[PDB]
């Protein structure tokens, strides 16, 4: 009777090391609407994170975009960590610039 | 503009 | 092209944690232009697109009052629904509504909508005729009976054919530089070895508006529906959207594959290859 979130992690603009950009975590397809989302840099929670206004799709499921400014590098690892009533443990999705 | 009560 | 205006209402009960939260957002096509949240410090309808800012104080007052009244109405609806389903006072529940109008390039009504869901399940909907209802179950039949007795559909029809269409036309005019502009996808194909004998070809579409798009892969001119991996179209955060489609291809066979892109902003549909 509930729906677990889909999660995509990606950049606003094509990633180029050393160039400022936005890191996005798009959560969608979930129900009910309460959800917790963190963006992580090298495993640690990023503080400045903003989100879009909670919205829903034609199938009634909810969606949100979380985003923060970032400057990608070769070494730094980014991820999105999501919790929802449907998840027993938080789900972590890594940023892969190829996806 | 929104539509201008009828609860369910 | 064609356009839509849609309002989205959500009410969420939270027993032991206050009264149910009520939110509203409004969209023209894929552009959110207004929001309301009963949990806000000072709940008011707020602009979220520059072209709506020019509406005067009377507009904002009316819009805010509608949302404040809705907060109370939806709390009553949630109480009624809990009873209709013999549910305990302890659980949290969600009521959603979407309503609005679709118009063609000439601004004429294509159709109207007024739908509700309870706990994510379709509950009651106004039929396309804008005169009758479809109820999902015996609970919704109670709502249907009340709304038929009160001739609610007639109010919906008047709004959908009148106010809705007229205000959408006004917004499209005020926001013409964005709302009436389709931005085509920027496209490219990338190649990702999986092993010595196969690689992924991924066809990218970036920077497009509106969100509607068709991406497909063909092999030897044959659609690869089952073998194509699609991601959900996703927002970039600058109004535009992104999508990709991928296939796994045998090494050396890449030239047999073509990616096809259709979007409102393209002067012509694109065919791309690695």
């Amino acid at each position: 009777i509930q729906r677990t979130p889909k999660i995509q992690v990606y950049s606003r603009h094509p990633a180029e090391n050393g160039k400022s950009n936005f890191l996005n975590c798009y959560v969608s397809g979930f129900h009910p609407s309460d959800i917790e989302v963190d963006l992580l840099k090298n495993g640690e929670r990023i503080e400045k994170v903003e989100h879009s206004d909670l919205s829903f799709s034609k199938d009634w499921s909810f969606y949100l975009l979380y985003y923060t400014e970032f400057t990608p590098t070769e070494k730094d690892e980014y991820a999105c960590r999501v919790n929802h009533v449907t998840l027993s443990q938080p789900k972590i999705v890594k940023w892969d610039r190829d996806m | 503009a929104e539509m201008y009560p009828s609860p369910l | 092209g064609s356009h839509s205006m849609r309002y989205f209402h959500t009410a969420m009960s939270r027993p032991g944690r206050g009264e149910p939260r009520f939110i509203t957002v409004g969209y023209v096509d894929d552009t959110l232009f207004v929001r309301f949240d009963s949990d806000a410090t000072s709940p008011r309808k707020e602009p979220r697109a520059p072209w709506i800012e020019q509406e005067g104080p009377e507009y904002w007052d009316r819009e805010t009052q509608i949302s404040k009244t809705n907060t109370q109405t939806y709390r009553e609806s949630l109480r009624n629904l809990r009873g209709y389903y013999n549910q305990s006072e302890a659980g949290s529940h969600t009521l959603q509504r979407m309503y609005g109008c679709d118009v063609g390039p000439d601004g004429r009504l294509l159709r109207g909508h007024n739908q509700y869901a309870y706990d994510g399940k379709d509950y009651i909907a106004l039929n396309e005729d804008l005169r009758s209802w479809t109820a999902a179950d015996t609970a919704a039949q109670i709502t249907q009976r009340k709304w038929e007795a009160a001739r609610v559909a007639e109010q919906d029809r008047a709004y959908l054919e009148g106010t809705c269409v007229e205000w959408l036309r006004r917004y499209l005019e005020n926001g013409k530089d964005t709302l009436e502009r389709a931005d085509p996808p920027k496209t490219h194909v990338t190649h990702h070895p999986i092993s010595d004998h196969e690689a992924t070809l991924r066809c990218w579409a970036l920077g497009f508006y509106p969100a509607e798009i068709t991406l497909t892969w063909q092999r030897d001119g044959e659609d690869q529906t089952q073998d194509t991996e699609l991601v959900e179209t996703r927002p970039a955060g600058d109004r535009t959207f992104q999508k990709w489609a991928a296939v796994v291809v045998p090494s050396g066979e890449e030239q047999r594959y073509t990616c096809h892109v259709q979007h409102e902003g393209l002067p012509k549909p694109l065919t791309l290859r690695w």
